């Protein structure tokens, strides 16, 4: 493909693993989720720009607008957890075990 | 010669910033029936040099900060960006001739918020952190109308290049066709740079983020703050008071352009000496309930007005 | 290459002032001195973010005016701004932009 | 060493992801994303996308990420794993970097070549407009459907987040 | 007829900002349809030659395509100069 | 005033574009010759480097089609000077 | 008196005059006494690169006129 | 929540689902999913209690990860084909990501750990949308990409779904959890036959929705969420118990009820392809589902569990719930077997 | 689509951006326009089962213009040969290649 894809694509993989291995904070997971959309933006634009897909050039913008809107939703829920417990630890979201 | 060219743009800014402090203290003095700095050197012309030396040889407190890395990172980010917002400004020739220069000065401007945010975190104090957050809410709020007001003007220019705002006003200033936008742009630039009557960070009896700083590090946050005051007014002059450009005498542009920037800057000092200070909620409700409704109304008027009059500017 | 130099020089210089700022006063060997959440602030950050995203779709308007579909381009330009106004009218009426507890 | 600027940037780009994928304190995690977002723009710029490159700075870095730092400073209450993960990440990058600069061919899932990014660029370009600019402008001339669906989602987003946060 | 006047003058004394906002926006949506010059805006955009005008092979039956740029056939921009 | 000035700017752009259109036929003609020449330079030196390779063909298309395919950057400037390679790849993107 | 404020303004005025004046004169020093070529779109860049090759010496600001035609 | 806002939020969930169904561009397919998740989290929070908050947070973290993977697949496919058409994917690695991404969206095992918990934290009406409407959009995409799906990946997810659905439900006493695990089980049937005859995936989807909608409707009528609280129904609304009994036997696939129709037709199509071992295993393990369906019938209709004194007060008021379409749904849930050849309308 | 509404109503919602040989603003062609056009017209109206086997040639060229794997392999071979002959005193680059 090209040397740049190896690193851009590996960036998505790194962030994905970071999303699937929580440490303590719910916030740190949102960054990894927002890390994944950053890699997809870059990879999308590189493919579109290189091949001169003229009309596709608006596609990365939409990916960013919707992905950003999702983040606002995720941050709103993180706030409503800190309100209930005072911290955003993931181990507090264990009520629904039973 | 390019490296020589940069230094011919960085040092003058630092000296120009230094003597804006003198001009502010003097101008504020005469509007208050007093004189201001006139003892240190002829007419106070050495006053900035005394202050500069004094601050840099004073012990910095640097208390037990939580990180002590964001403490160093905040002043670097602030002063690094402030200088960076001058490279595309045509005077009349940009140092870097960006095709989306207007879009570059918006991108860099929104990054200055971090300097505020990181200073609050580094301070290790709960009180400071609330101080930073209040200044962040004000800054981002009033940067929404800058984006739209700027966008509305470009509908009359036709592109994002800054050198094309010179061509647009070759017959007449944009202050005339767009004085409603000019009124709300000038006030937005006051609120972005924490200038009175929008200075709540320095609004003693109410709060700042750059309070724990003293000596040299403090002087950095001061240079950045005053380096943007000049830059915003240079931006305003290019946007609403376009100077005619004669290629054979490029210096003629600079003299006229410099005057219009100095007058706009001295309007910041004029305004600070006149009015009281807004409350925090009162300046939020000035944006979300007064400027934003009108900015949206005027943005619609400017998308359609060129179409209904057949006056669409060229893309190139 | 020019812009990279301009960024490097600007940030390189800013760092030199910082280090000498933290070390030049240390030339003077001074005696060792010894020794919540508010919801209404979060909504401002989120409200800005959503409007900021709605602005992102408005940025390419200067280029859109050069098309040969002014009827369609004009209709959508007003459609976005009008909805950008509706998002404001909704928060305004539902007491979103208020600072009294 | 300048003809490989894009590849060099991408190596810094990956190292940033290891920075916050290891999950340090959120304050430092957000910083790594900022450095990664800024470098990410540098990659897009060198492929000819100047509007898209600056859009990340204005919307992603100066926009979203400010709110992330804004929320962290207000809901975060200011280890061996963090160092072990960070150390592990760089080593994986180092070997991948080492094995693509040695034989200029690395096969992990896909077949990645290592001649240089410039080798695929388009030779011919003599237009009087930016193809990226004309593509983005077509949002209003062509993308009527995208505008409607996108606008209704942002409008709903405002409504949705007002319900979530009210709490009653 | 009285209610409208009794309501227009009430907001004008209380909400001058919004009265100007809705008035200005209302013109943005109405005037473009009434304007007689809106059609020229389209004509000028179509007249801007971003692309090369590839010539057409001549088969013989085309007394509408000029043989030379200065021939009298084809579209004429004499309307744009006077405008 | 803005309407009048903006309308003249649209006439001055059309004149600016027609000067380009009258010049495209010459510029396109030159580029065709230049690109073909650069390809043959690589072709001649492809034989030199690979005249003793076990089972290699000179100038072998990697496409089943016989249609002309516009060369990419790697094929033209493959073995030229770095300064000229840099100019043709990032010269325009880096121009201030 | 108010005119004692001017000396500070002039020095501030001069420091804002050097950056603009320096760029204009420095550009003319490198471009053979002309304005630095502006290349915002690929067509403009293509002609500038053509000038570099056509000029002989590898300089884009060295113009060749009719005298260079047979 | 203001009533008008609730309708517009509900109407948005349909628009998101519909955009996925009618779109022909992978971008709009992703926008449809994003619009759907955005407008469904608010209803899950309507009661505003810690469990509702946790359920949405667990739900958001799952649908978001699936969306990124789906977008990632949409881009790998773009690199190898240079197009966005919603059809067979052109890169096998992209197909795996799309398959798993849609699996996380449907809750198919082993991406299932959130379904029991999410469904258990939100009201009954919110669970109905979560288990019936939310599966149409992911199933629309599978119906269009199945030629390129990996045979062993899809069948493996189907096999694990039936097993974990059956085994999970044996240990449960919460009706919201039982329906959650029952949902996972029926998903295996929907996807197991997908490679062979997708039309039988729509037959099993339509019948599953009708039966599940009936169950949630009758639990909402009596505001019952646990096994014990449901056992008082005989003493309050005896008719409701007989309707419950009929459906649970239908859900269990017992002849001659409608719920036998899907399982019956899936076995037919898999065998024509000479798949004898897989249908036999699937049918046997379905008995695990029929077990805890029967266990509900023992405590609800076939026995009279102890009552409470206060129940005598409830006899003096009627059911003021809407119970929309309950009479029609229950009849179509049990009396459709003679109409089996009507499935050709789905072709 | 699952519900082919667009074809029924005769309205174009998102079919303009599906491919890269569709109409683009200012007639800007994509880099692989010639290959994509040929592949699409080859495999039109014969379903994907036949197109997989009958239009394989037209599609391999298309995927060659997209990722240029064969071309980058060929250039890697020439570089390795030339590099080997460089450090053996057996190669002298031409004048214009220096
Ligand atoms: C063929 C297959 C046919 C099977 C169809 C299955 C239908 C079964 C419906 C469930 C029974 C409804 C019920 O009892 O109420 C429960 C529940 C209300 O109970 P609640 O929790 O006590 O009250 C909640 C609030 O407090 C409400 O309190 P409020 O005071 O704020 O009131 C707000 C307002 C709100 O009023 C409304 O609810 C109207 C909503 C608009 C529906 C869209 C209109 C569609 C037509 C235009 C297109 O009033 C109501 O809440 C009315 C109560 C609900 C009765 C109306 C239910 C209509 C469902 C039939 C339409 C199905 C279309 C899909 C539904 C949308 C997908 C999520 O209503 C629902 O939300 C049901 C959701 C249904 C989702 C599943 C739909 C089936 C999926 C398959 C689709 C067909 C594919 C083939
Ligand atoms: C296509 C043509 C199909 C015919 C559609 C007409 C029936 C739907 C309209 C009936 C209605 O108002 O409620 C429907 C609908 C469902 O409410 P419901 O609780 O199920 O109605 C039964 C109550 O007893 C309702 O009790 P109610 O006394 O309160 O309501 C009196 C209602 C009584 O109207 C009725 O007769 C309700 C029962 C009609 C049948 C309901 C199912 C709709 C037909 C589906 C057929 C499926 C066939 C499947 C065949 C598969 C095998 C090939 O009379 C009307 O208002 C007729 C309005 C005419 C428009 O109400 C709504 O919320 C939408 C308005
Ligand atoms: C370095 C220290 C930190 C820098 C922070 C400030 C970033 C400056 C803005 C980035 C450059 C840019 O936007 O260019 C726009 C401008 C827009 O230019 P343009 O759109 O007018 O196009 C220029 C060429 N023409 C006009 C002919 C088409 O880009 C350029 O002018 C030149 C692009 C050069 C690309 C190289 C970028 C390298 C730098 C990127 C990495 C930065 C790392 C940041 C680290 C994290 C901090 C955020
Ligand atoms: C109300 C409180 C805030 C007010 C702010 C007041 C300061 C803002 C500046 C407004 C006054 C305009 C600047 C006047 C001084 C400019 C001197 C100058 O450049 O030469 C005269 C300039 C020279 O002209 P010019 O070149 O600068 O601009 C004219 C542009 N054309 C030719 C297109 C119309 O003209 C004047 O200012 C006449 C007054
Ligand atoms: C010539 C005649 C011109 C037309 C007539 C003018 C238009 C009529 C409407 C103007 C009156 C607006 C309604 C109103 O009176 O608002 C008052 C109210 C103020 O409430 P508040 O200040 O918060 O009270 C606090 C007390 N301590 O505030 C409110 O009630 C909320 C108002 C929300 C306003 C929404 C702002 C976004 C819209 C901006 C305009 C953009 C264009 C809109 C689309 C126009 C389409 C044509
Ligand atoms: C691909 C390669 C994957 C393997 C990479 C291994 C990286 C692990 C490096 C060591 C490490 O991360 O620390 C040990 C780990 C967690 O750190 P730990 O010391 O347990 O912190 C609490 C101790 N009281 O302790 C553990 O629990 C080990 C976790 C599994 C590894
Ligand atoms: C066809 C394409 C265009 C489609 C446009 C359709 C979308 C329009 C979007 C509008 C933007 C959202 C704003 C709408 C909400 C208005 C504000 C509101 O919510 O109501 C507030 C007000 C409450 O009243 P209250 O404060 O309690 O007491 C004093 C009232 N006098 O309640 C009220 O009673 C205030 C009166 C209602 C506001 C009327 C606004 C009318 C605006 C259109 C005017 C057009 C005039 C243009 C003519 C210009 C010619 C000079
Ligand atoms: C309550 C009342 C609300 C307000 C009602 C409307 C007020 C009047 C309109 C003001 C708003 C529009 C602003 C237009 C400014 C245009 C500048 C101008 O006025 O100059 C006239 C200009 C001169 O023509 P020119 O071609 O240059 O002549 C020399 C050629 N050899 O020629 C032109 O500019 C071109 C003509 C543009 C016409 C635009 C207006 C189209 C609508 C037709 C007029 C009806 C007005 C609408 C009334 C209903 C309001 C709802
Ligand atoms: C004193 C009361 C007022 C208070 C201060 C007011 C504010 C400060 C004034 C505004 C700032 C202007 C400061 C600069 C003015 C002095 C410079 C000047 O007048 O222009 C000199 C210029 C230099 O000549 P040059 O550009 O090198 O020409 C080379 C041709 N081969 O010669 C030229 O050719 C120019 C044409
Ligand atoms: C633990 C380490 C993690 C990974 C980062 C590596 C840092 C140390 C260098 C080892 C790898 C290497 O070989 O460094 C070298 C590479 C340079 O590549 P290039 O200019 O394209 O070389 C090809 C061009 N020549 C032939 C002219 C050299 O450096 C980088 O790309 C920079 C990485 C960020 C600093």
């Amino acid at each position: 493909m090209s040397m740049v894809y190896m690193n851009i694509m590996m960036a998505f993989t790194v962030s994905l693993v970071g999303l699937l291995m929580y440490r303590s904070h719910l916030m740190s997971s949102l960054l990894c989720l927002e890390g994944m959309m950053l890699s997809l933006f870059v990879m999308a634009a590189l493919t579109i720009l290189n091949s001169h897909f003229t009309l596709a050039s608006m596609m990365p913008i939409i990916l960013l607008v919707f992905a950003a809107c999702e983040a606002a939703l995720g941050l709103s829920l993180l706030v409503m957890v800190s309100n209930t417990y005072g911290t955003d630890y993931v181990q507090n979201l264990n009520l629904l075990q039973c | 010669m390019f490296m020589i060219n940069i230094l011919m743009l960085i040092i003058p800014i630092l000296l120009a910033v230094a003597f804006l402090t003198l001009v502010e203290r003097k101008v504020l003095g005469y509007m208050q029936l007093r004189k201001g700095p006139n003892v240190v050197g002829p007419y106070g012309l050495l006053q900035p040099i005394a202050d500069a030396i004094k601050l840099f040889i004073k012990e910095p407190l640097r208390p037990a900060t939580s990180s002590a890395s964001m403490f160093i990172l905040a002043p670097i980010m602030a002063l690094g960006l402030a200088l960076t917002m001058w490279i595309p400004l045509p005077m009349p020739y940009p140092l870097i001739n960006m095709n989306l220069g207007v879009l570059f000065m918006l991108a860099m401007s929104s990054l200055a918020v971090y300097s505020i945010l990181w200073s609050g975190w580094a301070s290790n104090s709960k009180y400071a952190l609330i101080g930073a957050l209040r200044a962040v809410a004000q800054t981002i709020s009033y940067e929404v109308t800058l984006a739209i007001i700027l966008l509305s003007v470009l509908l009359m220019s036709g592109s994002f290049t800054l050198s094309t705002l010179i061509t647009t006003q070759e017959q007449m200033w944009l202050i005339l066709p767009a004085w409603p936008l000019a009124m709300m742009w000038f006030i937005s630039t006051l609120a972005e740079t924490n200038r009175a009557p929008f200075d709540l960070t320095e609004g003693e009896s109410e709060l700042g983020f750059n309070v724990e700083y003293a000596a040299g590090p403090f002087a950095l946050f001061f240079m950045a703050e005053y380096a943007n005051i000049i830059m915003m007014n240079i931006f305003t002059a290019i946007l609403f008071l376009g100077t005619s450009h004669n290629p054979h005498m490029p210096e003629l542009y600079t003299i006229n352009f410099t005057i219009k920037s100095l007058l706009l800057t001295m309007s910041f000092l004029w305004i600070r000496a006149s009015y009281p200070r807004f409350r925090y909620d009162q300046l939020m409700h000035l944006l979300w309930k007064n400027f934003l409704p009108l900015t949206l109304a005027l943005c619609m008027w400017h998308v359609s007005l060129p179409i209904l009059t057949s006056g669409i500017p060229p893309q190139t | 290459m020019n812009l990279m130099l301009a960024l490097l020089t600007n940030f390189t210089l800013a760092t030199l002032l910082v280090i000498i700022a933290f070390w030049l006063p240390q030339l003077n060997v001074y005696s060792e001195k010894t020794s919540p959440f508010s919801m209404k602030f979060f909504l401002v950050a989120i409200t800005f973010l959503l409007f900021d995203l709605e602005i992102a779709l408005l940025l390419p308007l200067p280029w859109a005016s050069q098309t040969a579909n002014l009827n369609t381009m004009l209709t959508m330009a007003l459609f976005l701004i009008i909805l950008l106004a509706v998002s404001l009218a909704y928060e305004w009426t539902q007491k979103g932009l208020e600072w009294t507890e | 060493m300048m003809l490989y600027i894009v590849f060099i940037l991408s190596v810094i780009f990956v190292m940033g992801f290891v920075g916050f994928s290891s999950k340090p304190s959120p304050i430092y995690g957000g910083l790594g994303l900022i450095v990664s977002g800024g470098v990410g723009c540098g990659i897009v710029l060198n492929f000819g996308g100047s509007f898209l490159g600056l859009m990340v700075f204005l919307i992603y870095l100066g926009g979203m990420m400010v709110v992330f730092g804004y929320t962290t400073a207000m809901a975060t209450e200011q280890n061996k794993a963090v160092l072990g993960a960070f150390v592990t990440g760089l080593l994986m990058e180092f070997f991948m970097v080492y094995y693509v600069l040695k034989d200029k061919e690395v096969e992990v899932v896909f077949e990645f070549n290592g001649l240089g990014d410039w080798v695929i660029y388009d030779t011919g370009d003599s237009g009087f407009f930016s193809e990226e600019a004309m593509g983005i402008a077509a949002l209003y001339s062509y993308g009527t459907w995208l505008v409607i669906v996108t606008g209704w989602s942002l409008l709903i987003g405002v409504v949705v987040i007002m319900e979530i946060t009210r709490g009653n | 007829a009285e209610r409208v006047a009794a309501f227009l003058k009430n907001v004008w004394a209380k909400e001058p900002v919004l009265v100007a906002s809705f008035a200005i926006a209302g013109l943005a949506v109405i005037l473009p349809t009434l304007s007689p010059y809106t059609k020229y805006s389209l004509m000028i955009n179509r007249a801007t030659p971003y692309n090369y005008p590839v010539p057409l092979r001549d088969d013989g039956n085309m007394p509408d395509v000029p043989s030379h740029p200065q021939d009298p056939q084809g579209p004429s921009l004499e309307w744009l100069k006077r405008l | 005033s803005m309407m009048k000035w903006n309308r003249e700017r649209r006439r001055l752009q059309i004149e600016d574009f027609e000067a380009r259109i009258a010049l495209m036929p010459l510029l396109q003609a030159e580029k065709d010759r230049r690109v073909l020449q650069m390809l043959r330079e690589n072709l001649e030196e492809e034989a030199t480097v690979m005249k003793d390779v076990p089972g290699w063909k000179v100038g072998e298309s990697v496409f089943h089609t016989t249609r002309w395919v516009t060369p990419m950057m790697g094929e033209l400037y493959g073995l030229r000077a770095s300064e000229e390679v840099l100019s043709a790849t990032y010269g325009f993107i880096w121009y201030t | 008196m108010w005119f004692e404020v001017l000396p500070g303004i002039a020095v501030m005025g001069v420091c804002l005059f050097i950056p603009g004046m320096a760029t204009a004169r420095i550009h003319r020093f490198s471009n053979g006494g002309k304005e630095k070529r502006v290349a915002h779109y690929p067509y403009q860049w293509y002609l500038m690169e053509r000038d570099r090759r056509v000029s002989g010496v590898n300089r884009s600001y060295v113009s060749k006129g009719l005298e260079n035609i047979d | 929540m203001n009533p008008i806002i609730f309708i517009i939020i509900l109407l948005t969930i349909m628009l998101g689902t519909i955009i996925v169904m009618i779109s022909s561009h992978w971008l709009l397919v992703w926008i449809g999913f994003e619009m759907n998740m955005l407008a469904i989290i608010p209803i899950m929070m309507k009661n505003h209690n810690p469990r509702a908050t946790e359920a949405s947070t667990k739900y958001f973290l799952t649908q978001s990860t699936a969306s990124m993977l789906l977008m990632m697949a949409v881009i790998i496919n773009l690199m190898f084909s240079g197009q966005w058409t919603v059809m067979k994917l052109f890169n096998p690695m992209a197909s795996m990501l799309m398959t798993m991404a849609l699996a996380m969206k449907l809750g198919m095992a082993p991406f299932h750990f959130w379904v029991p918990e999410v469904t258990q934290g939100i009201p009954l009406s919110s669970g109905l949308i979560l288990l019936t409407w939310q599966k149409l959009a992911p199933m629309s995409v599978l119906y269009q990409i199945f030629p390129s799906i990996n045979l062993n990946l899809i069948l493996t997810l189907s096999v694990l779904s039936i097993l974990i659905g059956g085994w999970g439900g044996l240990n449960q006493t919460q009706l919201r959890k039982i329906m959650a695990y029952s949902s996972i089980a029926h998903m295996g049937w929907m996807t197991a036959v997908l490679p062979y005859n997708p039309t039988m995936t729509l037959l099993n989807l339509i019948i599953y929705i009708i039966m599940t909608s009936t169950m949630f409707t009758m639990f909402m009528a009596n505001s019952t969420t646990t096994t014990l609280s449901l056992s008082h129904t005989w003493n309050k609304t005896p008719i409701m118990t007989v309707l419950i009994l009929a459906t649970l036997l239908s859900m269990g696939g017992l002849p001659p009820l409608s719920g036998f129709m899907p399982k019956w037709m899936i076995i037919q199509e898999m065998t024509k392809n000479n798949s004898i071992i897989l249908p036999t295993f699937m049918a046997i393990t379905a008995l695990l589902n029929l077990y805890f369906y029967m266990r509900l019938t023992y405590s609800t209709t076939l026995t009279m569990f102890p009552s409470t004194n206060n129940m005598k007060m409830k006899w003096q008021f009627p059911l003021m719930k809407k119970m929309t379409f309950l009479p029609t749904m229950v009849v179509l849930s049990t009396m459709m077997l003679p109409l089996t050849p009507m499935l050709s309308v789905l072709e | 689509p699952f519900f082919d509404v667009q074809k029924r109503l005769g309205v174009d919602l998102d079919r303009w951006m599906t491919i890269q040989s569709a109409e683009q603003p200012h007639k800007i062609p994509s880099r692989c326009h010639a290959f994509e056009k040929e592949w699409i017209e080859c495999a039109h109206g014969i379903g994907s089962i036949r197109a997989e086997k009958e239009c394989k040639i037209e599609f391999e060229d298309f995927r060659e213009c997209l990722l240029r794997q064969k071309t980058m392999k060929r250039l890697h071979a020439i570089r390795r040969q030339r590099e080997k002959l460089i450090k053996e005193g057996k190669y002298t680059p031409p004048p214009h290649h220096s």
